[PDB]
């Protein structure tokens, strides 16, 4: 496989002695792939398929 | 006009068994399964199997 | 066989007198983005019965 | 083991919402999150407000 090379952010983090360490939030834009299930639409008029 | 069913949330008597995979839960929080297609599910019966 | 290389064979299965499979029917190769590239056609006979 | 050691096999992940009343019920004792629910939200059973 092509290796990937990405981006990654540290920001809007804190130092303030908050008792142990923690993680907060993780964030990435990838995903294997899938097929489809599901489909519904919304409230808002979004047609959205799962 | 009927709005939507509404559903109680309240967590009820925790009740002893003596089982050994018999899991559970005191406040909020529930436990996640996937299926066989890949859809995730959310669940708060614990009663396990192998 | 190896990465992003794969072998497939054929046998005829509803009659008998079917040659044993010695030699491979074809090799497909595939990228490293996942796609199919070469080798995905090929001309195959079956086997005969009842004339 | 039969070698007096002790093997982690797995923690179970808890998982909470935002915003309950829009779970939907799809089936056995099993729900679903979609839209007006939001993200998953999951962790470990101690620390957080599980």
């Amino acid at each position: 496989a092509t290796a990937a090379t990405f981006s990654l952010s540290f920001l809007n983090s804190m130092q303030q002695n908050t008792g142990a360490n923690n993680i907060v939030a993780t964030n990435q834009n990838g995903y294997k792939p899938g097929d489809l299930v599901s489909y519904q639409i919304n409230n808002d008029g979004t047609v959205v398929g799962n | 006009k009927v709005a939507g069913i509404t559903q109680d949330f309240t967590d009820g008597t925790t009740t002893n068994t003596g089982r050994g995979l018999d899991v559970a839960i005191s406040q909020n929080g529930f436990f996640r399964l996937v299926d066989s297609n890949g859809s995730v599910f959310y669940s708060r019966n614990g009663q396990f199997k192998l | 066989t190896k990465d992003n290389e794969w072998a497939v064979y054929t046998h005829d299965s509803s009659d008998p007198a079917a040659t044993a499979p010695t030699t491979a029917s074809t090799t497909l190769k595939f990228n490293e983005n996942g796609i199919l590239e070469s080798g995905g056609t090929v001309n195959i006979t079956t086997g005969t019965i009842n004339g | 083991y039969s070698n007096e050691q002790e093997q982690v096999l797995g923690q179970i992940v808890l998982a909470n919402f935002a915003n309950n009343e829009g779970l939907a019920s799809q089936g056995d004792n099993v729900w679903a999150a979609t839209q007006a629910s939001g993200v998953a939200l999951l962790g470990t059973a101690g620390s957080g407000n599980f």
